[PDB]
């Protein structure tokens, strides 16, 4: 159902979600990843349903070029493509509104994040479940603050973009 | 013989409110450099999009697109396609495989070429354009004139009958342009090809064997260089930059020196100038 | 920064993409079903054994485990002083060492250590287009849920392609922005949101032209679809893809009767 | 006065020189010009400017300013207010809602009021050429020409001294060429530098006053135009292209014409024609 423009264009947001996980924002004593940018990207233009391969085929392409040296596993993959999934439900084609952007962003935190990805990695390392929470509660209950703000101004980018010529539909 | 003939055209994109083609004709002879003059916008990329049949007239009863004898239609393009070959004006984007000698097999893959042929194809487009060395070299890694090569092979492997400049060489240093323009005129002596060039460039079309001027969608006057240039009031009122021997003729004609309007090209006006001196 | 190939001869950079990848993915599965210690002597020989087969040096290997040492150091400590048992040695209010504890702790740095030295060895030891080649045929099953892996690998083909350019883009664009006096790490919160529009925006405006225009130019050389295509780069199966299998087997092998089971 | 002594940018196995020493003192207030072939590091000693980069082992003097390899990137918003920098596609730059609220965002960042950073947009947009009512539409809904002159008058509203323009007519039209030359031909007029990065040849030749030669990251001339295309031997020895204008000129002496002067441009051509059939 995409026509071939839409398609190279979820190739390019493939590709943007792939270099913004590197560029980090913060200083010394906190560092955020714009990966999470990535994802509302893929949850705002193509949907959920396209958002979910949107962010598989990231994270493979994250993992060619990149490196995954976090370890190559499935696991991964399914927790990268869960996120734009959400966002599509949350954001796809309804107005701008700021509790859609809140819970979306608590929902990514509560269900990828946390309770899926420390679920792999308690599968993966050994370890307890309890430990793995503990071990990064810290990041995964700070960022959603920022995560709420960025997600929010970078929406309202998209939303000033999509309503000129440029983009067709 | 005409290769390329357009009737009457409607191209209204979808939407806006005026048309981006009104009513427009010309032909083109095979085996004739023809190349495309207009103001930036004026309707040459609409062009060279429904030659190779991507677009389509809005009024198909009364309009007709014939590309070598074969016309445009619904259950056409995918043959007319085959036979015309476009080189864009981004270097970069339109390269579309992971390397070069990659990027050139591109066009083989789309017809389901068999694997021994393509090696041999391949190595062949790839050798005719020089960039031998550079295969399987990545895209990041080229300058546009390495780019553009490599995309003038890429159409040039399905072995097309006409060749669209679509202002192929707008984005590159005036040595890439010359180097460029010299490739694709000796592809063309070798491959009896024919071959429209789109620039808004005035001296690349000097050596056209035919000029089209598009204007706001029309064609405004057709012919060949030697006898649409002189005529300068039309070229300054839509805004072409004139070329250089014809600038200064003007130049020496408002200081007060009057010379024919046959005094095309340089050594020519060295020539007359030479003889007025001696005088 | 892109791309992590290091050139060299050894046989591991003759081992077919596919056959590879392949072993790394069921060295992961196989890290799990190791529990007693013996098992875990045998995860580290077979690991230090493909890595001394690579023949790279222990530099490229310390450069991928510095990002993560300090969660590898973080969780094992917390997996130590988790888990208590036999002799107490050190003790404090709650942080009880425990010769369990320390047994642990080391038994969870090993599998941290295997999997960064084997997934480093896959991202070093092949070329990226080898490595989208064999996901691309690793993707196969799918075919037998009327899905279309066509479009798939031609999505990884493109992306992967448009990393590189649309990078220089982006730092180009953040050039120009910081040019015209943009900040964009200084300001607290709000500016520091604010400012990745800027990053973002344009970078989005740039993808949409390239994105028209590669359509319009795959459209023009002939792409009515993904089915009916031969390929250019292929992948054949050699003999040298018998050492990965052979090896690949023995140690399930080992797995079998080495644990507890 | 900028000063460069012994400036050299270096990129491990891909250590390139990208840029060799320079020793080149530009004064304020003209129309300098730089030029080389493709890959001769021009893009590298312009972006030296606004200290984007910084010297490996060298030392600058840009506006009152010393930059050296050491020097952090906190204080230079008072540097990229003197040194404005106008990459090649400046139209790729443009993000905002409204083209004035684009064209006031870089005075904005720069401690401007916001009455004052608006009145300066509105003056700096309409000496650009640009629309009266064109001002609040999107800047994305604008065509080429009309986007590359919002980019210019967004990276030179807050009156930059030392402006450095990489190419900001590659792709308008001749009248809008001619247009943004005299535009900046000028700004130049009210006591500010317009370093410009061109590989075209003639604009140079006509504008220009000083004239900086790149070849494979060295500065190997810096002279005015009149003394730079005397002899086409060494400009077609270090690639160098040469003005329409010369050539001609050089091609006519063949047959004997025996010019007085040396004409670079169109109107000095044509005048020192006319002269010499006397
Ligand atoms: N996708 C589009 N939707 C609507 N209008 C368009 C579209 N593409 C082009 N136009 C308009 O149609 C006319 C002809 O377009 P086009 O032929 O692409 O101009 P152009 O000459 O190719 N620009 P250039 O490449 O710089 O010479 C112009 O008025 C354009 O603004
Ligand atoms: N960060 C860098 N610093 C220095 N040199 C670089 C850097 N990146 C690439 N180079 C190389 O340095 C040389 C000069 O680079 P560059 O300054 O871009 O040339 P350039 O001619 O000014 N580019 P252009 O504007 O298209 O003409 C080239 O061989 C580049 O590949
Ligand atoms: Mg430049």
């Amino acid at each position: 159902k995409l026509e071939l423009r839409e398609l190279v264009l979820l190739a390019m947001v493939i590709a943007i979600k792939v270099i913004l996980g590197q560029f980090k924002v913060g200083n010394a004593t906190l560092q955020v990843g714009l990966g999470f940018i990535g994802s509302v990207m893929l949850g705002y233009l193509f949907g959920p349903w396209w958002g979910f391969a949107g962010g598989a085929l990231s994270d493979l392409v994250s993992s060619v070029i990149f490196g995954n040296l976090g370890g190559f596993f499935i696991g991964f993959t399914l927790t990268a493509a869960l996120g734009p999934m959400i966002y599509g439900f949350f954001l796809y084609k309804q107005p701008i509104q700021i509790w859609r952007v809140i819970a979306s962003v608590i929902c990514v935190t509560v269900i990828c994040n946390i309770g899926l990805n420390t679920l792999w990695v308690s599968m993966m390392y050994g370890i307890n479940f309890m430990v793995a929470l503990s071990s990064r509660i810290l990041k995964e209950m700070i960022t959603p603050w920022i995560q709420m703000v960025a997600v929010w101004f970078i929406l309202e980018g998209l939303s000033r973009v999509k309503l000129s010529r440029k983009f067709w539909s | 013989g005409s290769d390329n003939i357009i009737s009457f055209d409607h191209v209204t994109f979808t939407d806006s409110p005026r048309p981006a083609l009104s009513d427009l004709s010309f032909a083109i002879e095979r085996g004739s450099w023809t190349a495309l003059i207009g103001h930036n916008g004026s309707g040459k990329s609409t062009v060279s999009k429904l030659i190779n049949g991507l677009l389509a007239p809005d009024d198909l009863d009364k309009s007709s697109i014939t590309v070598d004898g074969v016309k445009l239609g619904a259950d056409t393009v995918w043959e007319v396609r085959e036979k015309v070959g476009i080189v864009f004006q981004n270097p970069d984007n339109q390269f579309v495989g992971a390397t070069v000698s990659d990027d050139v097999a591109f066009g083989l893959e789309n017809r389901a070429v068999p694997r021994p042929e393509m090696l041999k194809i391949v190595a062949q487009a790839v050798a005719d354009v020089g960039m031998a060395d550079y295969a399987d070299s990545e895209p990041s890694n080229l300058s546009g004139g390495q780019k553009q090569r490599v995309a003038i092979a890429g159409i040039l492997a399905v072995k097309p009958q006409v060749i669209i400049l679509d202002e192929s060489t707008s984005m590159l240093d005036p040595e890439g342009k010359e180097q460029i323009l010299d490739l694709v005129r000796k592809i063309k002596e070798d491959n009896n090809l024919t071959v429209i060039s789109i620039t808004h460039d005035l001296e690349e079309a000097a050596g056209a064997d035919q000029v089209l001027v598009l204007d706001d969608g029309q064609l405004l006057d057709q012919g060949k260089p030697e006898e649409i240039f002189p005529k300068v009031e039309m070229l300054k009122r839509i805004g072409l930059d004139i070329p250089f021997v014809y600038r200064l003729k003007q130049l020496l004609k408002e200081r007060g020196i009057v010379l024919p309007d046959e005094i095309d090209d340089d050594e020519k006006l060295v020539q007359s100038l030479w003889q007025l001196n001696s005088k | 920064i892109i791309g992590r190939y290091l050139p060299g001869t050894t046989f591991v950079y003759r081992v077919d993409p596919r056959a590879k990848l392949l072993t790394t993915f069921y060295f992961i599965i196989m890290i799990f079903l190791a529990n007693n210690w013996v098992s875990y002597l045998v995860i580290s020989i077979f690991g230090l054994a493909y890595v001394f087969a690579t023949g790279l040096k222990a530099r490229v290997f310390w450069d991928g485990v510095k990002p993560m040492i300090w969660m590898i150091v973080f969780t094992s400590l917390l997996q130590t002083f988790f888990m208590a048992g036999g002799k107490v040695y050190w003790h404090w209010w709650i942080f009880t060492l425990s010769s369990e504890g320390l047994i642990n702790g080391l038994y969870v740095f090993i599998r941290f250590a295997m999997i960064i030295l084997v997934s480093t060895v896959m991202t070093v030891t092949t070329k990226p287009l080898e490595i989208a080649d064999a996901m691309e045929w690793m993707l196969t099953p799918l075919k037998l849920f009327k899905v279309n892996v066509g479009m798939i690998s031609l999505v990884i083909s493109i992306a992967l392609r448009f990393v590189p350019t649309l990078f220089d883009q982006t730092v180009k664009i953040m050039n120009a922005q910081r040019s015209r006096g943009a900040d964009f790490n200084d300001g607290g919160l709000v500016k520091r949101a604010k400012s990745v529009v800027p990053m973002l925006v344009p970078l989005f405006i740039d993808s949409l032209e390239v994105a028209l225009d590669l359509s319009t130019a795959m459209e023009s050389r002939g792409y009515k679809g993904s089915e009916g295509r031969t390929r250019y780069r292929i992948l054949e199966w050699s003999k040298v893809d018998l050492i990965p299998v052979a090896y690949c087997l023995l140690l399930t092998i080992l797995m079998i009767t080495t644990r507890k089971h | 006065a900028i000063k460069f002594e012994n400036v050299s940018y270096v990129y491990s196995p891909l250590e390139a020189i990208g840029l060799d020493q320079l020793n080149f003192s530009l004064e304020e207030g003209k129309f300098i010009a730089l030029v080389g072939h493709t890959g001769s590091g021009k893009s590298t000693l312009m972006q030296h400017f606004n200290a984007l980069l910084k010297p490996t082992s060298g030392k600058i003097e840009i506006a009152g300013y010393t930059i050296t390899p050491e020097t952090g990137n906190k204080g230079l918003k008072d540097l990229r207010r003197k040194v404005s920098l106008a990459f090649q596609f400046s139209e790729a730059q443009l993000f905002e809602n409204t083209v004035l609220k684009d064209v006031e965002y870089g005075p904005r960042n720069f401690g401007f009021s916001e009455d004052e950073a608006r009145e300066a947009a509105l003056k700096w947009l309409k000496k650009v050429g640009l629309k009266d009512d064109l001002i609040e539409h999107s800047p994305f809904d604008l065509s080429g020409g009309q986007m590359r002159r919002v980019a210019l008058a967004g990276v030179l509203a807050y009156e930059p001294e030392i402006i450095c323009l990489d190419e900001p007519a590659a792709g308008l039209d001749p009248m809008g060429r001619l247009e943004m030359m005299q535009l900046f031909k000028d700004y130049q007029a009210a006591g500010h530098t317009v370093i410009l990065v061109t590989h075209n040849m003639d604009d140079v030749a006509d504008y220009a006053d000083d004239v900086l030669a790149l070849e494979h990251g060295r500065l190997i001339k810096h002279a005015s135009p009149k003394e730079v295309f005397k002899d086409s031997e060494w400009l077609q020895k270090h690639h160098l292209a040469e003005p329409r204008s010369a050539r001609f000129a050089a091609k006519l002496e063949a047959a004997g014409l025996k010019l007085p002067g040396q004409p670079l441009t169109m109107p000095e051509l044509a005048d020192a024609i006319k002269q010499s059939l006397k």
